[PDB]
């Protein structure tokens, strides 16, 4: 089950 | 830009037995960047419908991929892997040797 | 045993040839179980091991949605990295991400990971504390500052300590037939004449799972580390792996050489010799 969090560089 | 040239192994799934169906594998690894061209050869000629795994990479970020197809080794038939990559001045051909 | 779950992600730009291609795969130990490829005709997260096929439609929608969102995200990030490193827009570049968790046999968190690389070079990594960052250079320090401001590490830690560990555990149970079976290597030694004066002894390990293995030659009980050719562990195509180690042996010395095999499917380390 994948990480649903997105964080831009 | 830092580049890393692929290590190349061509080998069978099970030990070679003449007349027995098998798989011919070409595993390429340790390479960057990811774009790469791999052919499997039967007597100098490209085998059609060769499959490959999905791009993954190692703890050091270097890429690996497996190319593979069904084959039936014989005494006289010569098999090989032909690889092209940005670090290679020409394509590299590694001959299949059933002892490796 | 001890186990791990890892997700791997690669985006490769290709200016003039459309948007970057995004491929991502999930593993439990050395078993691939899911894949997504943005170049597939109909990109979905697809099963690649039988024990994941029982997850319902809602699993597949959610996983697929995440993959598509990270595909777009990576595209923005690849444009940012061009700015950060003062690069032209004409070249192809790579952004890789890996995250996941290690558990011990009791199922507890041993280690979390979340790390990125750009053009094959470490960029930024979540430290083992799951609370602080290692930036590789001044570009990545800009990311670190943004991620510190947004308390990103806190969110990663919660995933890594919670869902990562709980679903790995679920997968280990559902794939207990395969994931919790170690296949011992089948081992033999072969003899390959080079000249009148010497021959190669090649110790083989075949049909083993998982991939971790030690293969070593000794001479009169001394490790021959500098004179051993050790090939990289390679997949057979049937879930299992292969490996050999070879030493060049002077004629008549064969029985002075012993091959040593350690693997988790072996209750004891093996010792083998060439047998003419």
């Amino acid at each position: 089950r994948r990480l649903p969090i997105f964080s831009r560089l | 830009m830092i580049q890393r040239t692929p290590k190349i192994q061509v080998y069978s799934r099970h030990p070679a037995e003449n007349g027995k169906s098998n798989f011919l594998n070409c595993y390429v690894s340790g390479f960057h960047p990811s774009d790469i061209e791999v052919d499997l050869l039967k007597n100098g000629e490209r085998i059609e419908k060769v499959e490959h795994s999905d791009l993954s990479f190692s703890k050091d970020w270097s890429f690996y991929l497996l190319y593979y197809t069904e084959f039936t080794p014989t005494e006289k038939d010569e098999y090989a892997c032909r690889v092209n990559h940005v670090t290679l001045s020409q394509p590299k051909i590694v001959k299949w040797d059933r002892d490796m | 045993g001890s186990h791990s779950m890892r997700y791997f992600h690669t985006s490769v730009s290709r200016p003039g040839r459309g948007e970057p291609r995004f491929i991502t795969v999930g593993y439990v130990d050395d078993t691939l179980f899911v894949r997504f490829d943005s170049d597939a005709a109909s990109p979905r997260e697809e099963p690649r091991a039988p024990w994941i096929e029982q997850e319902g439609p809602e699993y597949w929608d959610r996983e697929t949605q995440i993959c598509k969102a990270k595909a777009q995200t990576d595209r923005e990030d690849l444009r940012t990295l061009l700015r950060y490193y003062n690069q032209s827009e004409a070249g192809s570049h790579t952004l890789q991400n890996m995250y996941g968790c290690d558990v011990g046999p009791d199922g507890r968190l041993l280690r979390g990971y979340h790390q990125d690389a750009y053009d094959g070079k470490d960029y930024i990594a979540l430290n083992e504390d799951l609370s602080s960052w290692t930036a590789a250079d001044t570009a990545a320090q800009i990311t670190q500052r943004k991620w510190e401001a947004a308390r990103v590490a806190e969110q990663l830690r919660a995933y890594l300590e919670g869902e990562c560990v709980e679903w790995l555990r679920r997968y280990l149970e559902n794939g207990k037939e395969t994931l919790q079976r170690a296949d011992p290597p089948k081992t033999h030694v072969t003899h390959h004449p080079i000249s009148d004066h010497e021959a190669t002894l090649r110790c083989w390990a075949l049909g083993f799972y998982p991939a971790e293995i030690t293969l070593t030659w000794q001479r009169d009980g001394e490790d021959q580390t500098q004179d051993t050719e050790l090939v990289e562990t390679r997949p057979a195509g049937d879930r299992t792996f292969q490996k050999w180690a070879a030493v060049v042996v002077p004629s008549g010395e064969e029985q002075r050489y012993t091959c040593h095999v350690q693997h988790e499917g072996l209750p004891k380390p093996l010792t083998l010799r060439w047998e003419p």
